[PDB]
């Protein structure tokens, strides 16, 4: 592939707890993503997977869904159980087993006791696709955020919030990823979570209007 | 830092510098005289109505009186500090019809009655430079019977167990009172702080005041006019200086903002844990047994009262403070108003 | 209150007053389904210590009674939650694991521990609500000659975190050479057994154990148990059970747009203010019932007998636990007269109170 | 310690409190020294003569 | 040499922070003051100073007591030789006798034994094992520390509270003091007073 | 033994830091007394309503 180096542009918050709040300003001790970090803009043409630390930002402003599913996994060489998310056009198919085709699956759009299965409402919702992917507790959150935008060349200034959709209660051990490219060129967004103490301002409704990192810089350390 | 402009006086064995000409000059004194008076509730405040809490509270022996004890003297101890301040004045005297007082225009700092609460113009930009807090001394629960709009700050303050009683003396009797004041003074000068008011014109009672600080009281009969265009230039510059600065008065916003706080703790202390497994008293109640619940409920009491008693110490620190305050703002009131002052900086 | 015979002139504040409400709502969920426990308590052979079957328990309700007819444990050995009261407090998400382990293991599978078992095997977190079913098992799982089938690491390379489940026959060694599986000096034994025999001392015997995590989250309204739900009621001071959370107070038309996957209302002190209706969906809002402070206003009991109670705060047409309404409550057995005298007891915003003649009585005035 | 720092943070907001308390008092002693000595708006000078 | 106290105090997470004005600039101020109240007497403080020679200074004050002026002029000589032997007495009973100053001394001291007592407040278990956490949390599994570790920090919490209370208290009783000091600063130098013992 | 301690030490701690602020408003107080009884025995005084 290629690796093209951005910035972050003051996004990647979402909603910290399902708990209603307005006119209020909040403190959370969470794993959010910081301000003005790096983050690769990897174009999908020539890949390993990559490392699962965390949380994942995964982003794509692909217009066309080029981008559609994900794998999941420890080793993801038919040896652990791993995970597997299929986006199969207006359904979800999340399968707790494998089948690991070789190392990049590809799937053909042209199991040992498994556990848990899934069917949903179809999983993607000018365009910013935002999800926000992270495994506590053996829960694997899902946070989603459909922004129309304006800008075509990188990732967009502003501000916005992601919202939960889907919660899923398997997953037990994941560190590593990969993205679906299985064909029927591509870029997609990531970065990387670590623990940080993000300060969120509400608005009249429960929208996060606008936040600080709060270790960004000694004038945010003076906000929090 | 610099302490200021260089300037050597030219001393010498007869050399004396006497001046040609004054300035009469109106300057302001903000004092504090009284805060806000709080009430606290024990059993809804660290129990909130469970009989199981309030059992392992009679435990504890008597520490609630006492706090209610301390809190109620601080609120009597406020309506004394503002009955000492304002109401000095036996009778409450009114101003002439006629409002010329030798050339001096007191037209901003007397009542009009366009308004209902009869307060004068500095008196009107004064309320409104400070910027109140919720302080709900009014009958705030027809407000919260309905929960209308957001969360306010007062409703959740009132929902814990902390009321706000109000002052015992209105705003318009203070403004009668301030009112009074200014009528015995324009009117009688100093004569009604002694005795029975006894009426004088305007020029010879300045005269006399000139007699009082050194000066012969033919220079102001000579200069009437020009000291009556410097007093009212000075009166229009502090309200100039008040509609555009909103940055003097600072000690009374304090004291809105300490109070306000004080109780914005006293409530945010009621999430804590404490130790414990939970912060609220039902899900601690409705989890364990006896015994664990009970240990449980030892700990949220033990922190809950605490942060009571701390509270209550610095309300008593800061009655102490404002009583200093009032004290200094009273003979401020009776030297400075009630006569002629010779003590030099007061 | 004032721990005497006799009081003096003025005003005392001796008590509180709070409406006390009249019924109860219960808005309990409608899982018309039970859970078999004789399918996950005595099974023919349960698991190994990582072959732990998650059976994963929902939308199901749960009779918590009939556990002891089971297999003998001595007590119902939970943490965080005591074993009678799950019958009405339900939870959100139950998971059911069990494993074989030894006679001084069973300590391990307390929320924070050290040793093997926490260490190598399935370690229960610190913050773990749930309850831990363990005895002796000498009758049942207990073959002869050593029980292979349950069978553990005893040596691992790292820690074994909770909810980690380790299913590999792989091989863990260290220190000079690759192994590749010669047992003597460095490929040593990878993943032995227990050696389940009735030979043993009774602190090595083989001891089944049943975990079930009772956990606890703010999520929707998934499984809970055989609590009798009712109807609903509002605008008024009554007791309520809208999911998990429960209190008092009067329930009020809402005008604050939630987001559709909020759903409670924590304050800035931790209380629930605005929290959705679990079935008939409309998301309402929380305030409680009316209460304040009391204060008596009497003259010295050398002169009468006659009170006048002052209810602080409060409009005063919600006044039960003359009539006069005041910027400081509202009196009641005080006649408002249209004069002005000095003042004999504060009361509040300008409002004095005397004892005077004008038929003896307590009047108020400005 | 980090143990000690997790359990004191259980205890609420003891510390920004005491914390206020004491800036409280560190700002009053020097509102004290200068309003007690600084009350002159100009430096004077002695005359070189004596 | 040995460990110090300030040493010790510095490192257990107590601060002293230094003064806004240094001894320079209030030295500056002190001699401002007098430089003013020597050539222009009570006339610095309602306005621009006016110069005025001292002889005349001085009959003006002998005129505001209830004294003639003429007392002053046909003894000048004799006042001035006993303001001089005054003055050089204080120096007299200033550098042999150190118990004149107890009250600064007191003001040292106060806040020298607080935080020598709240450093000592570090030794104490109370009802621990160990007043030293280290071996708390080398010695002990978790949760047996963590009961230890909340009996420490309740005790500290305790003891910061309390010392928190006195210098509150003892904030009062300066800032009372103080406001003497500018009222005294205000009335004796910048002007004559009529009050009595004042 | 221990709970009994704890309970009557935060008492006593009470006593004292109230028995502190009222020591600092008599002697506040006795000041004022010490004021009146050098301004108006001593002399006569000028202030008005002192
Ligand atoms: C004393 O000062 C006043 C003002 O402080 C002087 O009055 C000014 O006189 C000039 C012309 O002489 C006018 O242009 C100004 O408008 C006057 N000002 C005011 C406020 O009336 C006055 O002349 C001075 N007298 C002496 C003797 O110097
Ligand atoms: C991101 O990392 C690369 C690594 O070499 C670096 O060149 C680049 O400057 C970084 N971008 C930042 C810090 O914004
Ligand atoms: C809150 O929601 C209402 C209803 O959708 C909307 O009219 C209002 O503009 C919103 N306020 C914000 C987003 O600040
Ligand atoms: C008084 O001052 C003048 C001017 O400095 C000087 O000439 C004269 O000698 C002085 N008088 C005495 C007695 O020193
Ligand atoms: C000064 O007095 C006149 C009355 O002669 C009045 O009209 C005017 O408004 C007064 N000035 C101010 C600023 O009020
Ligand atoms: C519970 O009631 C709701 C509506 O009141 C209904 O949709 C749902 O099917 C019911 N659940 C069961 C298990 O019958
Ligand atoms: C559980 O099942 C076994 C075999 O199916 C049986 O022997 C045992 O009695 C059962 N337990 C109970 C409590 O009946
Ligand atoms: C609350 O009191 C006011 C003041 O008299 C009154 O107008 C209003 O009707 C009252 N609200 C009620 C009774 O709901």
């Amino acid at each position: 592939r290629t690796q093209s180096y951005t910035n972050s542009f003051t996004r990647g918050v979402y909603y910290p707890d399902k708990v209603f709040r307005s006119s209020v300003l909040h403190s959370t001790q969470d794993l959010f993503l910081p301000f003005f970090s790096n983050v690769t803009w990897f174009h999908a043409i020539h890949n390993p997977a990559l490392p699962f630390n965390d949380g994942v930002y995964f982003a794509s402003t692909e217009k066309s869904n080029i981008i559609r599913g994900w794998i999941f996994g420890t080793t993801l060489d038919s040896k652990t159980q791993s995970l597997l998310i299929v986006n199969n056009a207006t359904n979800v198919v999340i399968k707790v087993c494998e089948f690991q085709f070789c190392n990049d699956p590809f799937l053909d759009v042209y199991a040992n006791n498994c556990t848990f299965e899934y069917v949903s409402q179809p999983f993607l919702m000018k365009n910013l696709r935002e999800f926000v992917f992270k495994n506590i507790d053996g829960y694997f959150k899902i946070y989603s955020k459909h922004t129309p935008i304006n800008l075509e060349r990188d990732l967009p200034q502003g501000f916005s919030a992601l919202e939960p959709l889907v919660d899923l209660p398997i997953g037990i051990n994941i560190t590593r990823f990969q993205t679906l490219l299985a064909l029927h060129a591509a870029a997609y967004y990531v970065g990387y979570l670590q623990p940080r103490t993000f300060l969120l301002k509400y608005n009249e409704n429960g929208t996060i209007t606008d936040a600080v990192d709060c270790a960004l810089d000694p004038l945010s350390e003076t906000k929090c | 830092m610099s302490l200021g402009a260089e300037n050597s006086v030219a001393y010498s064995n007869n050399s004396i510098a006497i001046p040609t000409n004054f300035t009469i000059s109106v300057t302001t004194e903000i004092l504090p005289v009284s805060m806000t008076k709080t009430s606290v509730d024990c059993t809804m405040y660290i129990c909130g109505d469970s009989t199981e809490c309030s059992n392992l509270l009679l435990q504890y022996g008597s520490f609630c009186t006492q706090l209610k004890r301390a809190l109620t003297g601080i609120a009597v101890e406020q309506d004394k500090n503002t009955q000492e301040v304002f109401a000095q004045v036996k009778q409450i005297y009114k101003t002439p019809p006629i409002k010329y007082f030798g050339g001096f225009n007191f037209s901003q700092i007397l009542p009009d009655p366009s308004k209902p609460s009869k307060r004068s113009f500095i008196e009107d930009l004064l309320f409104n430079k400070v910027t109140l807090a919720d302080a709900g001394f009014i009958k705030q629960y027809g407000d919260c019977l309905g929960d209308i709009a957001a969360r306010d700050l007062i409703c959740a303050q009132k929902f814990n167990g902390l009321t706000v009683l109000p002052p015992l003396l209105t705003d318009e009797m203070i403004a009668q009172y301030t009112s009074a004041l200014l009528a015995g003074t324009i009117t009688s000068g100093w004569t009604f702080g002694a005795g029975a008011a006894l009426q004088i014109p305007f020029a010879m009672q300045m005269a006399y005041r000139f007699n009082g600080i050194g000066v012969t009281q033919n220079v102001l009969y000579e200069n009437q006019k020009l000291i009556a265009n410097q007093f009212n230039s000075a009166i229009g510059k502090i309200q100039d200086s008040l509609s555009s600065t909103a940055s003097a008065l600072g000690k009374l916003q304090d004291v809105v903002n300490h109070n306000a706080q004080a109780l914005n703790t006293l409530v945010k202390q009621l999430s804590s844990k404490f130790g414990a497994i939970s912060s609220v008293l039902n899900d601690i109640l409705s989890r364990l047994d006896k015994v664990e619940a009970e240990v449980q409920i030892d700990r949220l009491i033990t922190g809950r009262l605490q942060s009571l008693q701390t509270y209550v110490t610095q309300q008593l620190i800061r009655a102490a403070e404002i009583r200093a305050s009032a004290n200094l703002a009273a003979t401020k009131m009776s030297e400075c108003v009630l006569g002629q002052s010779k003590r030099v900086d007061f | 209150t004032l721990k005497s015979f006799t009081v003096e002139k003025g005003i005392y504040q001796t008590s509180n007053f709070r409406v006390q409400p009249t019924e109860s709502i219960v808005r309990f969920p409608n899982i018309t389904n039970l859970c078999p426990f004789h399918e996950v308590f005595n099974a023919t052979t349960f698991a190994s210590v990582y072959a732990w079957n998650r059976k994963r328990i929902s939308n199901c309700v749960a009779d918590y009674s009939v556990i002891y007819n089971f297999a003998p444990f001595f007590a119902f050995k939970c943490y965080g939650v005591s074993p009678t009261k799950l019958n009405d407090l339900c939870f959100t998400n139950v998971y059911a694991d069990s494993f074989v382990i030894r006679g001084n293991e069973v300590s391990q599978i307390a929320p924070g521990q050290t040793g093997n078992i926490a260490d190598y095997n399935y370690k229960l977190p610190d913050d773990f609500t749930g309850c831990v079913i363990a005895w002796n098992s000498n009758k049942l799982d207990s073959k002869p000659s050593g029980n292979y089938n349950y069978l553990y690491r005893l040596l691992r390379k790292s820690k074994l975190k909770p909810f980690e489940r380790d299913i590999s026959t792989e091989i863990y060694q260290a220190g000079n050479k690759p192994c590749n599986g010669v047992a003597g000096p460095n490929c040593y034994s990878p993943l032995q057994s227990y050696g389940f025999r009735p030979t043993y001392g009774v602190g090595h015997q083989p001891y089944r154990v049943v975990v079930l995590s009772f956990e606890l989250l703010h999520a929707p309204a998934t499984v809970c148990g055989p609590k009798k739900s009712t109807n609903l009621v509002k605008n008024k001071c009554v007791n309520f059970n809208f999911n998990g959370l429960t209190g008092t107070g009067v329930l009020t038309e809402s005008n604050k747009k939630f987001l559709p996957f909020q759903q409670f209302g924590r304050d800035i002190a931790d209380t629930t203010d605005a929290v959705r209706d679990p079935q008939t969906l409309e998301i309402l809002d929380i305030t409680p019932c009316s209460f304040g402070g009391v204060s008596v206003i009497t003259p010295g009991t050398n002169t009468s007998n006659q009170v006048a109670v002052l209810y602080q705060g409060v409009n005063c047409t919600e006044v039960p636990v003359n009539v006069f309404q005041t910027r400081a409550g509202c009196l009641i057995g005080a006649e408002y007269v249209n004069n002005s005298y000095e003042c004999d007891i504060p009361i509040g915003a300008g409002i004095c109170a005397s004892y005077q003649t004008q038929s003896q009585s307590i009047i108020a005035y400005t």
